[PDB]
RNA sequence: ACCUCGAUGUCGGCUCGUCGCAUCCUGGGGCUGGAGCAGGUCCCAAGGGUUGGGCUGUUCGCCCAUUAAAGCGGCACGCGAGCUGGGUUUAGAACGUCGUGAGACAGUUCGGUCUCUAUCCGCCGCGCGCGUCAGAAGCUUGAGGAAACCUGUCCCUAGUACGAGAGGACCGGGACGGACGAACCUCUGGUAUACCAGUUGUCCCACCAGGGGCACGGCUGGAUAGCCACGUUCGGACAGGAUAACCGCUGAAAGCAUCUAAGCGGGAAACCUCUUCCAAGACCAGGCUUCUCACCCUCUAGGAGGGAUAAGGCCCCCCGCAGACCACGGGAUUGAUAGACCAGACCUGGAAGCCUAGUAAUAGGUGCAGGGAACUGGCACUAACCGGCCGAAAACUUAC
RNA sequence: AAUUCCUUGUCGGGUAAGUUCCGACCUGCACGAAUGGCGUAACGACUUCUCAACUGUCUCAACCAUAGACUCGGCGAAAU
RNA sequence: GUCAGGUAGAGAAUACUAAGGCGUACGAGUGAACUAUGGUUAAGGAACUCGGCAAAAUGCCCCCGUAACUUCGGGAGAAG
């Protein structure tokens, strides 16, 4: 099975836009008397100290 | 004309029949509900009754929902169906705020019992559709499970709408007709329905007078 | 069988079948 | 605890049973382990189920204990600080808590402890 | 659960010792034969001076099977050899002597002379 | 313990006595034929036992006429009105299937003395 | 010899279908050299059904058991990017015949690689987006579709009708089945890679005892939940409308007759309703009803753009018997959703330690003991968080 | 018959049923004596038929675990 | 081409292991269909098919006992 023709410039344009990607939700952390933005799964972690803010 | 009421499955058991013979019963919550709605020709077009079951704390009730609930003056439930009768000369015995019971029913009453089956996923042609294999031996290349044909060579040109594969089964609604009733628990508010009835334990289900032998 | 009567043959036989149920039916016409 | 749904974690059952056995036998060691997190929520009942025996801590328990973890100077930790510890706790002496993931396979990856309020 | 290509156990004294399944009467593409299930056999084994010789198509009912068979009270019953009783057209055994517990299920279904000689109907 | 207990709490037929796998037991079990009721008495040992409360059943294996049978009973079932344990079973099973090979004296069960 | 030789893969079998009717069974009739039973011939009818084996590569055919019946055909003599490769149709070798010979066969015999990651239409499933003149939500109507439609034996009627015997009914009732399908797991069975016990070889935990790793879960004997069938329950009904072949009533053209030209009726598994399921993307995008029903800023105010909200929803989190992902369903401290802990059910079958008897293998007591996952009921101990993103109204014409 | 077209020749044995198989007939299309004829104990990953045991080959499939398939992060082709 | 530990064993086969050497270079998950490789199976047991193809079965040591036929060696580990 191989491809019988050539794709047209639409249609691989309208394929190829539903790879994407998605920016995740960030929430607001006060820890170190700054406030940084961390995803709200990591905000257990944050206020613990395990993560890491480089 | 025809009696229905909304419960849950709880699960199945077995008792005995008066000939000391054994009869595989199903038990069936069948609580009570209320009527909160109910459907005339000139309003809506169709003569129905619209029942309420289950317990839900007042605080889990979508705002649109509630008001729905104080139009009729009862407390919120949480599933609301629906029970389709043929004209008013059934319709006129409900009533909105009247609350139905198990014991609507009586013994030996065939009843007609509906729900939601349970899932199967992703299921292939010979679990779904309960095709053949080819065979398991004798040289059969990769084989043993895939459907094989599936129509015709350049006239058809196609594939026939409607034809069997592949596909997600289950968990569609069913209904299996004339089960007999074999004693109903007033006391506890408890169906024993004879047989077998779709969904799992817990489910939802709804057991309505049998259209041909009622 | 180059010439390929080798397919003939069965549909040579075939005919004879064919003959032979034309009997038996009439068989039933003068029997009945 | 009941078994694992799906594939289990080692690529195999017989190294998934002695890699639960390992987590257990360092989160007893050091209280806070880092792992992956499927790794940690499949060693969560596992290990609580060797802290309670240790609380009922007779010569059948030291027993059963021994038959998972292998060691003998965890055991000894086990059996004379993790169990008299936790003499009144009532289930639950493990939290997971979930961390950044890793980088060269973005895998999810969390810390697993050993409770200590109380 | 007997099917055609099934050995039986003969429990007659009719001279055979085993037969061999042809079919299961009873409807048109018919698979398994219970207890109480009319069959076509072919004697596949039989003694030397014999009444009936190898080699015919005799008909037979089963009296006991290895797979266990369910009863309207919920109890079953199970035997550990498979069993048949040679009969003729007329619902009689061709023998004068049954060997072996029979199930009671050849009761009901009117196996009333092969009930009556068998030593204990169970 | 179960969610359906009420429904099969009415149905639970008491004074059964106390019997496991390995016991020689007789079961009364009623016949009907031509309209007419008797009893008959199937005696054997006990060869197993699955639990489940009204769905309790246990099976008595019997040597009868050169050939084993098999009879399987719901143990709160009405068409049994007496069950008598006979002899005490010796046993280190718990479903004792190794006995449908053995015939004659290497089937004979140990006395629990 | 018109398309294809810069390739349209050739016979059988398997899997999977779909259509025609020139009908094998079942359904309705006319005629009969049709007494009855049973037939013969023709007409109407495509809804369903139409078995398993022996011989041959075989289509075909013959045969063995049955059955209500074991239909005929089309779709590249359907179906090899779905499977086989027995045959035909490469290279080896041999037999008969032909040839002086290399070799050949219109004959036979033993053997002989079956390639491909689906782009487009097509089909089975599942999502994201927008629309349905504000934003949501609950319950539903049905245009239009899909599925199912099979049938036997026995007992009354009645040894009655018919017949001179032998034989033996129409119509109308009742019971029990075969095959097929759907749902379910109480029962019977099958499976069990974190259950329980026995045990062989070996290495280890210093050693005894007690255990562990590896050998298909090492191998054996059982095995709750889940998934299943060999299991359990249920289904294909009753009634109606319009008709086919056929049967007619009233009736002329044609003083009579005629089922026909005016009218009126009977009549079958075929058709339309009847039963189950999908279905308002049904663009005429539907109906009943209930919530929110509300603020600001800028272009030059015509409209537009932007911001912030309510009803509600999404994402993150704990999960599910829902599941490829997505989706669906439940829960989120005002908390029983999962795990842990306590107890029960069930499975296994009598733990470790100690005491006793035996020289010892080993046995008995403490003890329905110990271990244990899925099922049930309790208990906030652990985790559902000191949280982000979406998301609401130009009006006008006429009747009233 | 590794040879026989007509052919599934005819009779016998085996099977419930046997175009294959074994024995025999002779009407040898178109066997035949070192291109050897007829047999033969032992031997054959050769070809043909029958039987006991055994089994998922089948009636009729069901369940479990691994490698892919599916989801996520990285690199990233091909025939056409 | 040369060395050849221990325990079972006839063995340099096979299972575990010492000295010694490795964990070998994409991973993390998730009970879809389907494909591949292993495992189990009620009742029946070749009914599948061109054909018992593939699986299943038999499997070791010591005793007892072993047919036709024959080139007198065999058949023979006959069978049981």
């Amino acid at each position: 099975a191989v491809p019988k023709r050539r794709m047209s410039r639409a249609n691989t344009r309208s394929r190829r836009a539903q790879w994407k990607a998605e920016a995740p939700g960030l929430v607001t952390v006060s820890v170190a008397g700054q406030q940084r933005k961390v995803p709200r799964r990591l905000l257990k972690a944050a206020r613990l100290g395990l993560v890491d803010l480089d | 004309a025809r009696k229905g009421i909304l419960g849950t499955k709880l699960g199945m058991t077995q008792v005995f029949d008066e000939n000391n013979k054994v009869v595989p019963v199903t038990v069936v919550k069948a609580g009570p509900n209320v009527v909160t709605r109910i459907r005339t020709t000139e309003r809506d077009g169709y003569s129905a009754v619209q029942l309420a079951y289950g317990e839900i704390s007042p605080r889990k009730v979508i705002k649109p929902v509630a008001g729905q609930f104080a139009a009729a003056g009862v407390n919120p439930r949480r599933h609301v169906a629906e029970l389709r009768l043929d004209d008013e000369a059934a319709v006129a015995e409900y009533e909105v705020g009247q609350e139905l019971t198990a014991e609507i029913f009586s013994d030996g009453a065939y009843v007609d019992v509906t729900g939601t089956s349970k899932g199967k996923g992703f299921a292939g042609t010979m679990k779904r559709h309960g095709f053949r294999g080819q065979g398991a031996a004798h040289g059969a290349q990769a084989v043993h499970r895939r459907p094989g044909s599936i129509g015709g060579c350049a006239t058809p040109g196609r594939v026939f709408k409607g034809t069997r594969m592949s596909g997600r089964m289950g968990n569609d609604r069913v209904t299996t007709q004339n089960l007999k009733v074999h004693k109903v628990d007033a006391e506890n508010g408890v169906l024993l329905i004879k047989g077998a009835i779709p969904g799992r334990n817990g489910g939802l289900v709804v057991v309505r007078s049998a259209i041909k032998r009622g | 069988g180059e010439t390929k009567i080798e397919t003939d043959r069965r549909r040579i036989r075939e005919r004879m079948a064919k003959l032979r149920r034309e009997i038996r039916d009439m068989k039933k016409i003068r029997d009945t | 605890p009941k078994p694992t749904k799906g594939p289990r974690l080692g690529g195999s059952s017989s190294h998934q049973s002695a890699l639960l056995a390992n987590l257990a036998t360092s989160l007893f060691e050091h209280g806070r382990i880092k792992t992956t997190e499927p790794k940690a929520r499949a060693l969560r009942p596992y290990a609580e189920k060797l802290i309670t025996h240790a609380k009922k801590g007779a010569l059948h328990n030291r027993r059963e204990v021994m038959k998972k973890i292998r060691d003998k100077d965890v055991v000894h930790t086990l059996f004379a600080e993790i169990g008299p510890f936790y003499a009144d706790r009532n289930g639950g002496y493990t939290r997971i808590i979930k961390v950044e993931n890793r980088k060269g396979d973005n895998a999810p990856m969390a810390v697993i402890e050993l409770v200590r309020e109380k | 659960m007997i099917q055609q290509e099934s050995r039986l156990k003969v429990a007659d004294n009719t001279g055979a010792k085993e037969i061999l399944c042809i079919r299961v009467l009873g409807g048109s593409s018919r698979r398994y034969a219970g207890i109480g299930d009319v069959i076509v056999a072919t004697v596949k084994d039989a003694i030397p001076g014999g009444n009936v010789k190898r080699g015919d198509v005799v008909k037979a009912v089963v009296v006991r099977t290895v797979k266990e068979r369910r009863r309207a009270d919920g109890s079953y019953i199970k035997f550990d050899e498979n069993a048949a009783v040679i009969i003729k057209n007329d619902n009689d055994p061709r023998g004068t002597r049954i060997f072996g517990p029979v199930g009671r299920e050849l009761r009901e279904k009117k196996f009333m002379k092969i009930v009556s000689l068998a030593p204990e109907v169970l | 313990m179960n969610t359906l207990d009420f429904v099969d709490q009415a149905s639970l037929r008491d004074d059964i006595p106390t019997f496991s796998p390995g016991d020689t037991v007789n079961v009364h079990v009623k016949v009907i034929e031509g309209s007419k009721e008797r009893i008959q008495v199937f005696k054997g040992v006990v060869i197993r036992r699955q639990g489940g409360g009204i769905s309790e059943t246990f099976t008595v294996r019997k040597e009868s006429y050169g050939v084993g049978v098999e009879r399987t009973f719901p143990v709160h079932s009405p068409n049994i009105d007496h069950i008598d344990v006979l002899t005490r079973g010796d046993v280190r099973r718990a479903k004792l299937y190794y006995l449908r090979e053995l015939r004659g004296k290497k089937a004979k069960i140990k006395e629990k003395r």
